[PDB]
């Protein structure tokens, strides 16, 4: 690349920073001026026809870039030029290209398959360094508005299903899943059928690490008030495991996936979890420790290591005394009726004092 | 890794702004200046900014390079906190001038780091759209440029926004502090009405039919973590110990207003 | 003709256990290499940083020893590339020297001269420093990391290398007590593995319970103490017991001393102003349980609010 | 050391209208300001490096260093009594070492054992049983007994209680300054 | 409203006046004689609104001393250049102490109120005031 701040017409002076482009390139770039402005075939030919063999040229594939925006079917000429992306395999100056061509800052996110284009390039462009920036590149404006286009929204759909193993992590495939779900649950892909892999999706986000800490970020907004429980997978069977506290409520729920996975270790975390929530729940909120011992079934100083365990959970998070005062405040299991009649009394008991607390104040004040 | 993706200044880069603009010298439309801040290389960490004399028409702009390492010499004195990352300008965006601007930069020579200020009658667009450019290759004409975004991020001393926080205030109605902590309550309380507010319709709602979505565990997660911190579970054992310490805290200022009156029996007696 | 005029003068004080001179000669050394930056800096300099070193190791506090380590790991790093040792033993050697010189204080016993201006040596302490080369005086184990910043984590002997990936990464209550001081018995092994790497253990030791002390008071809140001395079974019961308390009354946490019947619980909250994280800097990692105290009820009471709004 | 570094290290904790203007930090101020110190070599630090143990009392580290090669640089040769001038030393080590913890380490200190403490610091129970009960009339210290359990409740609460206490250290010399500026004036 | 004696005004500190202050809030020198600089505006309506005012920075890593007024006069022409005057109303500082009036500086803007009757000095200190009433108050040495 050499300087393009000349009068534009950026047709025939891409052509000039062409002539030092790829030989399958420039064998195209100067023979374009003859057959029009050129902004079509010799657009197009830099993309069709690989590089020398090194991405050295990006500084011209910006203007290969802004040169299809305005004059051409931007989206046409982007879905290839972006396929070049990963047939080179590296994401760094690829990278400059998904950077300058994220959303609305030349190339104006339309409608939403400029969004698209980059990212499903970006995927197959770097390992997660440029992909993790576009949580937030998309997240901002999934905010103000979702996609209209449902093929756009199911382009992302499939984009969220394998964000879930493209970057290597537990927490991002949680989260990558809590938008592929949580769009899918709202207005997307119902579409029953195809929700129905995508139900084995967010089982696995609910059963293979234990961040619904039961089932809760399941049940909590729409995560199975769409995908639906008693459907053909049977997604409350976590649920019938949720409240009851045995190897056999988690293992007649056992199917042919967990079957295998398997269970040895989750089973005594996510069941005296459950039993900690309910337990802190009923007798109450400072419990004894002889009823944690016959609760859970095992004696003194497991148990009382299961409160660390417990304190990590972050459910039972405060000072814990040996013989009372066992499981404490932080209720972060399911209270899914016991929170909303408690949310009515409690902003009763706000009305009731914090308004006190105005006139209070407001005295001396 | 592109070096293009957020500028985190904070609004005292928008103080040597608006101050600077609503001054001007007459400079009516376009005043313009050089940025000085820190990059995190993926991030840019600003402090401080300065507006420059210029004259920006078609086809004169002048930035005084000489001065603007005058007043970088003046900056580095000041604090040593910032580079000279590029050019801060008013409307607008990409212009024939800006890369005027750019080669007078390039007399400079780091990474062309740019924030043009919308002087506009909106709100959906930003006040500030922070700009590097890269491709970048350039040995041509002026210098060939392409302004990729960096996110506008307010990210130092938290206090410091704090006083902007009361400088926002003062921005709805000013808001003068001589009962700050006083009036504090006033808005402590204004802040618990709204969280009272905002529960109400969220349980109301459901009461009916299909509400409070967006709030069951997550409000419901940050009410019990209100009950957290405040009230303590339910020990009167507590309520004991803060009217013990409302016993000691009233000492604590029972025996400064004893000393209030003893300053005027010591160094007022001298007044005889 | 002058730095080795003076380095003979610091090994002959040294060796005759004379430490007020000895400084006096570490002063003179930098006195004349104050005007000394007119060379470009000699890279044979790695002598007088190993004998300040020797001089800080029982004298100053580990803290300045480590500080002074740092400084060589820098400096004779810089010559493994010029002066280019094919050194692995050395690697081990200087990693494990910055590594046990770091966890051996977590804090200064300074009130024996509050009495009468203490701040004054407390301060003398940025003087010290200027000798090091440093402006700002050391941190603790932060610097630790200041290095694992560097391939510390990966060029480190596997004798030691799982060893603070118990301290510093894995905080358990009592999967430490015979994990530690295990493999500290097994870095005792006396004679090839140099004589200088035992002498950081009764600080090590010490210190390891300075750290899992301040765990299990903010992990468990009463435990009886006929059981804790089977809970950590280090070489001591009496001198343990007694530095159980010893923690205490220097200001790591908060525990019922001297029980009759040896009840010694840790309570919630009562005394929390600065001798819980002794002081201000934490000796706990991802465990700190919930205490109350102050202005949480405003900021708490709006943080939570408003993360929804 | 035994009448200052013991007699005052009661009211050091912010009580200071005792202070005896003539001791130990004659030199206390020299050995103290100087940036290096290790293992003493002179007289008057192998008689402080011992002594700021006996501050974090340690009845093994103090003892252990008023003998440590004195008995060459003269502390038991000279002393025409061959070994019990230490016999003595020893004793006022040991004993003037169990009321330490009794005037320094009680904040937490509730419920305490005075039988351990016998066993920790090897004096005889009479000889601890008669100054843990001095402990209490002779330093009107905030502890009570029943000593025919061999026991002493502390219930001593003071510890953020003589910070306004501290206050009163100079809210006293405040309104002791009113008491003395008129005595002037007329 | 803020009618001094004879000649003397109130001061308007605008939003991004506290802005040039909190810029070097406590930074580079906590305990130090921080001169937070000279705050300069105008005779405008009975009170004298700030323009600018850039912190004057003395040797700063441990004490403070006053700098060459090179800086000053050359940095206000700096000003000049594409904003107001030099039109210094007075001077303002941190400084570490909610609540007092130092002697040495005492002295200093008795003496610059004596040569301009028509100025005032601006202490803002951050929360460390206690929260913690009056962060912001004008001091100036009396008429």
């Amino acid at each position: 690349f050499i300087d393009i701040s000349e009068e534009d017409q950026a047709a025939e002076l891409r052509a000039y920073l062409k002539s030092k482009g790829a030989e399958i390139s420039e064998e195209n770039s100067e023979g374009g001026l003859h057959v029009d402005l050129a902004q079509i075939i010799e657009a197009c030919d830099v993309c069709l026809k690989e590089d020398d063999k090194d991405v050295e040229s990006v500084m011209n594939s910006v203007v290969s870039l802004l040169l299809i925006l305005e004059p051409d079917k931007q989206e046409a000429l982007i879905e290839s030029l972006c396929e070049k992306l990963v047939k080179f395999r590296e994401g760094e100056r690829p990278s400059l290209r998904l950077q300058l061509l994220s959303n609305l800052f030349h190339g104006m996110d339309k409608n939403t398959p400029v969004r698209y284009t980059v990212y499903c390039s970006l995927i197959k462009v770097a390992a997660s360094c440029g992909a993790i920036q576009y949580i937030p590149t998309e997240l901002d404006q999934v905010r103000k508005w979702i996609s209209d286009w449902n093929l756009t929204t199911e382009k992302k759909h499939t984009l969220l299903r394998l964000l879930y193993e493209a970057l290597v992590d537990c927490k991002k495939s949680d989260a990558a899943s809590k938008v592929m779900v949580e769009l899918l649950g709202s207005y997307t892909e119902d579409n029953a059928s195809q929700a129905r892999v995508d139900a084995h999706r967010c089982i696995v986000r609910a059963l293979k690490d234990p961040n619904a800490f039961l089932f809760d970020h399941l049940l909590t907004l729409k995560p199975v008030k769409f995908l639906e429980g008693e459907l053909i997978h049977d997604l409350l069977t976590i649920f019938v495991s949720a409240k009851l506290a045995s190897y056999v409520k988690f293992y007649q729920n056992n199917k042919d996936f967990i079957d295998s996975l398997g269970l040895l270790h989750e089973q005594n975390m996510a069941k005296m979890r459950l039993l900690t929530f309910m337990g802190m729940a009923v007798e109450n909120k400072e419990i004894s420790f002889d009823t944690m011992q016959q609760e859970l079934q095992i004696g003194a100083d497991d148990v009382e290591a299961f409160v660390i365990d417990a304190v990590r959970t972050k459910m039972v998070y405060c000072k814990i005394d040996q013989t009372q005062r066992k499981v404490v405040v932080s209720h972060s299991t399911h209270r899914t009726f016991g929170k909303q009649q408690w949310q009515q009394l409690y902003d009763t008991l706000n009305a009731w004092k914090q308004n006190l607390n105005k006139v209070k104040n407001s005295l001396l004040s | 890794f592109p070096g293009g993706r957020v500028v985190r200044l904070h609004p005292v880069i928008l103080a040597s702004i608006v101050d600077s603009y609503e001054r001007r010298n007459e400079g009516a439309a376009r005043v313009i200046g050089t940025l000085l801040g820190t990059v995190d290389k993926h991030s840019v960490e600003v402090t401080n900014c300065f507006s420059v004399p210029h004259n920006e028409s078609e086809d004169e702009v002048a930035v005084d390079m000489e001065f603007a390492k005058n007043m970088y010499e003046l900056h580095k004195k000041v604090s040593p906190n910032e580079l000279i990352l590029g050019w801060y300008a008013t409307g607008h965006d990409i212009t024939e001038h800006s890369v005027l601007i750019h080669e007078y930069y390039s007399r400079e020579a780091p990474n062309p780091i740019h924030l043009t200020v919308d002087t506009s009658l909106q709100n959906g667009r930003m006040s500030i759209k922070a700009y590097v450019s890269t491709s970048m290759g350039v040995p041509g004409r002026t210098m060939g440029v392409m302004f990729t975004p960096l996110t506008v991020k307010y990210a130092y001393y938290d206090t410091e926004r704090i006083g902007v926080d009361l400088i926002m205030k003062t921005c709805f109605s000013p808001n003068r502090v001589i009962g700050l902590s006083s009036d504090l309550q006033q808005v402590g309380g204004a802040s618990a009405r709204i969280q009272d507010a905002l529960s109400t319709v969220l349980q109301y709602a459901e009461d009916v039919l299909s509400g409070k979505v967006s709030a069951d565990n997550t409000v419901g997660r940050f009410l019990m973590s209100l009950v957290n911190q405040v009230p303590k579970i339910v020990p009167d054992d507590f309520e004991t110990m803060l009217n013990s310490n409302i016993n000691d805290l009233l000492m604590v200022t029972y025996l400064a207003n004893l000393t209030q009156s003893q300053i005027a029996l010591n160094e007022k007696l001298v007044n005889l | 003709m002058h730095l080795e005029t003076r380095l003979v003068q610091l090994d002959s004080a040294i060796s005759m256990e004379l430490w007020q001179e000895a400084f006096k000669a570490v002063e003179d050394i930098h006195g004349l290499f104050s005007l000394s930056k007119k060379p470009p800096k000699p890279q044979l300099m790695a002598n007088y940083y190993n004998k300040v070193s020797t001089v800080f190791w029982k004298s100053g506090n580990a803290l300045f020893h480590a500080s002074t380590l740092h400084r060589l790991y820098h400096l004779s790093r810089e010559m493994r590339k010029n002066l280019t040792q094919d050194e692995m033993q050395r690697m081990s050697t200087r990693v494990l020297l910055a590594t046990l010189s770091i966890p051996i204080t977590p804090e200064r016993t300074d009130i024996a001269r509050l009495l009468d201006m203490d701040g004054i040596i407390v301060e003398k302490q940025r003087r010290l420093a200027t000798l090091l080369g440093l402006q700002a005086p050391p941190t603790r184990i932060g610097l630790i990391n200041d290095m694992v910043r560097f391939n510390v984590l990966q060029y480190v002997v596997p004798e030691v290398k799982d060893l603070y990936n118990w301290l510093e990464v894995e905080f358990n209550p009592l999967k430490l007590c015979e994990r530690v001081t295990k493999v500290l018995n097994w870095v005792r092994e006396q004679p090839e593995k140099e004589p200088e790497l035992q002498q950081y253990v009764p600080q090590l030791q010490s210190n390891t319970i300075l750290r899992l002390l301040q765990q299990v008071a903010q992990i468990y809140q009463s435990i009886e103490f006929s059981r804790l001395t089977s809970l950590v079974p280090f070489v001591d019961a009496f001198q343990l017991e007694r530095a159980i308390v010893d923690a205490a009354r220097h200001c790591d946490l908060q525990v019922r001393i001297d029980h009759t019947s040896r009840t010694l619980s840790f309570g919630s909250d009562l005394n929390y102003a600065t001798r819980e994280d002794a002081p201000i800097g934490p000796h706990l990692q991802s465990m700190p349980s919930e205490q109350i105290r102050n202005q949480l009820t405003a900021m708490s009471s709006v943080l939570a609010k408003a993360l929804e709004v | 050391y035994l009448v200052s570094a013991m007699l005052l290290e009661i009211p050091y904790m912010a009580a200071h209208e005792s202070d005896a203007r003539r001791r130990m930090i004659s030199k206390q101020f020299h050995h103290q300001l100087r940036v290096g110190e290790r293992q003493p070599l002179l007289g008057p630090p192998e008689s402080m490096r011992e002594h700021v143990v006996a501050a974090s009392k340690a009845m093994k580290m103090g003892d252990w260093k008023t003998c440590h090669s004195f008995i060459i640089n003269e502390k038991m040769n000279g002393k025409v009594w061959d070994l019990f001038p230490e016999a003595d030393k020893v004793r006022t080590m040991l004993v003037r070492k169990i009321q330490e913890e009794s005037l320094r380490t009680y904040l937490f200190t509730y419920s305490s054992v005075y039988d351990s403490i016998s066993m920790e610091t090897l004096s005889d129970m009479f000889e601890l049983d008669l100054p843990t009960v001095h402990s209490i009339i002779s330093k009107m210290i905030i502890n009570e007994e029943l000593m025919a359990s061999l026991d002493q409740p502390t219930q001593t609460v003071v510890m953020h209680r003589t910070e306004p206490t501290a206050q009163q250290n100079l809210a006293l010399q405040l309104a002791e300054k009113l008491g003395s500026l008129v005595e002037n004036n007329e | 409203g803020g009618s001094g004696d004879s000649a003397v005004k109130q001061v308007q500190i605008d939003g991004l006046v506290v802005l040039k202050i909190i810029k070097h809030y406590q930074e580079e020198g906590q305990g130090t004689e921080v001169v937070q600089g000279v705050l300069l505006g105008l005779v405008v309506e009975d009170r004298l609104e700030i323009t600018n005012c850039f912190p004057f920075p003395q040797h700063t890593e441990d004490d403070a001393d006053f700098d060459e007024v090179q800086y000053q006069m050359e940095m206000m022409r700096s000003l000049r250049h594409v904003n107001i005057d030099h039109l210094h109303v007075g001077w303002y500082q941190s400084t570490y102490y909610g609540s007092f009036v130092t002697r040495a500086l005492l002295d200093s803007q008795f003496s610059y109120q004596h040569a301009i009757e028509e100025s005032v000095v601006l202490i803002y200190d951050p929360i460390k005031t206690a929260q913690g009433s009056l962060s912001l108050k004008a001091y100036r040495l009396t008429p």
